[PDB]
């Protein structure tokens, strides 16, 4: 009934998909063989005529080398083999190949899966997109796919959880370009866009979890703890139930401004949880903490236009309204003038679940914050700088234009950032 | 118009007591009946409940009646 369709694009898309879908099979006692020993899962699965529960997701990519792992690992009896869409050759970190050369022949195979996936849910809450902006598959196909989703469905809600190019840590050289081109295609097509960087989650692994050997298998385990804390109200009973429509309604002031940050709390090892109490007021203070942000941005340079809050565990509303009241008095935290309100709070009686061999601690209280701030105009300007730094020399251009593009695509996608920059100061009018 | 005693000229001397097929505080006004409409009309059987829609696309006719 309360059903959503999850998508995974590119490598990082499916490398987080292996984390979220390791979490849900665990959060509902779903054995790796599909089956288990209603509506507690019907958000994410579908019984067949024979026992099994199959997930309603889509792993899409142009590299067989990452999809076949799913086909060989312990989670191979789960997915309908048709949902795991792959490709002969890859996009090769080029926005063109993901947009003009290869992406055009597989979308029809993808869409025929989505259509076969839409009828099997009676009420569709909205699409979930796990993108990886900075490559060819993640950015090129995510661009092309998001458009086609707008034509076939229109106003349906498409969220976006897209890892963004980090300032310092950067595993590519051309990722400036295929990031810029992606913006217009996400901006005009995605409903809400959460952002997060591979670097910002590194330091959180450094200080809090204290794992000096962090890899991608660690970061993906964090995003799982976000969405489970976000969609708990879709499949777990709890006071102040909050759905996707209620979520974007009182969080997105204008159709343009739909970028926002994320923060989880607490993030503690299995031993400091014994040197601790983790009160609801303490957690929510560490949630608004800038160091606990999942993006390398500074909230104390801008103003909060809206905040959402998904609490989880032994929490009562009397405590939420009390701690939130303190922050409203805190001067370090600003708020743009035209929101005397600014919090949509949610509660869920179901605490988060811990994965065996995981790094977090079994806790009966947790907080996942998502705030639409105007300080995010910073991380959006570094890209404006590096892009123009290289594009003034036509470097790496012969690749893009050599694959069914021209030069105009750069200037359009360039200005689309320029216009979007001033909007992040327009809304900070203060008059 | 004699032998008729018209209403416009009947001093409060003359007056009538209302009888049953008529509402009055003394006897109970038992229940009445109304017609309740078919439901929300559709292309499948009409239903009373409103449901979600997967393909929104303003001004288009797409449903999933079978669930
Ligand atoms: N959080 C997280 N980020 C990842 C992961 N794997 C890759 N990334 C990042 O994704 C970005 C590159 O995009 P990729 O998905 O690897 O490549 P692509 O987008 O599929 O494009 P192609 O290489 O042509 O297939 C880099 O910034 C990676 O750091 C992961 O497992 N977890
Ligand atoms: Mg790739």
């Amino acid at each position: 009934m309360r059903e959503v369709i999850s998508i995974h694009i590119g490598q990082a898309g499916i490398q987080v998909g292996n984390a979220c879908w390791e979490l849900y099979c665990l959060e509902h006692g779903i054995q790796p063989d599909g089956q288990m020993p209603d509506d507690a899962f019907n958000t994410f699965f579908s019984e067949t005529g024979a026992g099994k529960h199959v997930p309603r997701c889509i792993f899409l990519d142009l590299e067989p080398t990452v999809v076949d792992e799913v086909r060989t690992g312990t989670y191979r009896q789960l997915f309908h083999p048709e949902q795991l869409i792959s490709g002969k050759e890859d996009a090769a970190n080029n926005f063109a190949r993901g947009h003009y050369t290869i992406g055009k022949e597989i979308v029809d195979l993808a869409l025929d899966r989505i259509r076969k996936l839409a009828d099997n849910c009676t009420g569709l809450q909205g699409f979930l997109v796990f993108n990886a902006v900075g490559g060819g598959t993640g950015s090129g196909l995510g661009s092309l796919l998001l458009e086609r989703l707008s034509v076939d469905y229109g106003k349906k809600s498409k969220l976006g959880f897209t890892v963004y190019p980090s300032p310092q840590v950067s595993t590519a050289v051309v990722e400036p370009y295929n990031s810029v081109l992606s913006t217009h295609s996400l901006l005009e097509h995605t409903d809400v866009a959460v952002m997060l960087d591979n670097e910002a989650i590194y330091d959180i692994c450094r200080r809090s979890l204290d794992i000096e050997r962090p890899t991608y298998t660690n970061l993906n385990r964090l995003i799982a703890q976000v969405i489970s804390s976000l969609t708990a109200s879709l499949r777990f009973d709890g006071a102040l139930n909050v759905d996707i429509t209620e979520f974007q309604t009182n969080l997105v002031p204008y159709p343009r401004i739909h970028f926002m940050l994320s923060s989880y709390a607490p993030i503690i090892s299995a031993e400091k949880a014994y040197h601790e109490q983790l009160s609801v007021a303490e957690i929510t203070n560490a949630a608004f903490e800038p160091a606990s942000m999942m993006v390398k941005c500074d909230p104390r340079h801008g103003k909060y236009m809206a905040c959402c809050l998904m609490y989880r565990g032994d929490v009562v509303p009397k405590d939420v309204n009390a701690s939130v009241a303190t922050i409203k008095t805190k001067r370090t935290i600003q708020f743009v003038d035209w929101c005397p309100t600014g919090f949509k709070c949610g509660i869920n009686y179901q605490p988060p679940t811990v994965v065996p061999g995981g790094d977090l601690a079994k806790v009966q209280r947790a907080v996942c914050m998502i705030s639409n701030s105007t300080a995010i105009g910073e991380i959006f300007s570094r890209l404006d700088h590096k892009f123009d730094l290289m594009y003034a020399k036509r470097a790496f251009v012969h690749w893009y234009v050599g694959e069914g593009m021209e030069e105009g695509e750069f200037s359009e996608a360039r200005e689309d950032l320029a216009a979007l920059e001033k909007d992040f100061e327009e809304v900070g009018a203060e008059s | 118009k004699s032998a008729f005693n018209f209403t416009q000229t009947t001093p409060v001397f003359m007056d009538s007591a209302p009888r049953w097929p008529k509402e009055n505080p003394t006897w109970p006004k038992n229940m009445k009946a109304t017609m309740g409409y078919k439901g929300i009309q559709s292309n499948y059987l009409p239903t009373n409940t409103v449901t979600l829609k997967a393909v929104e696309v303003p001004g288009t006719t797409e449903r999933n009646f079978n669930f």
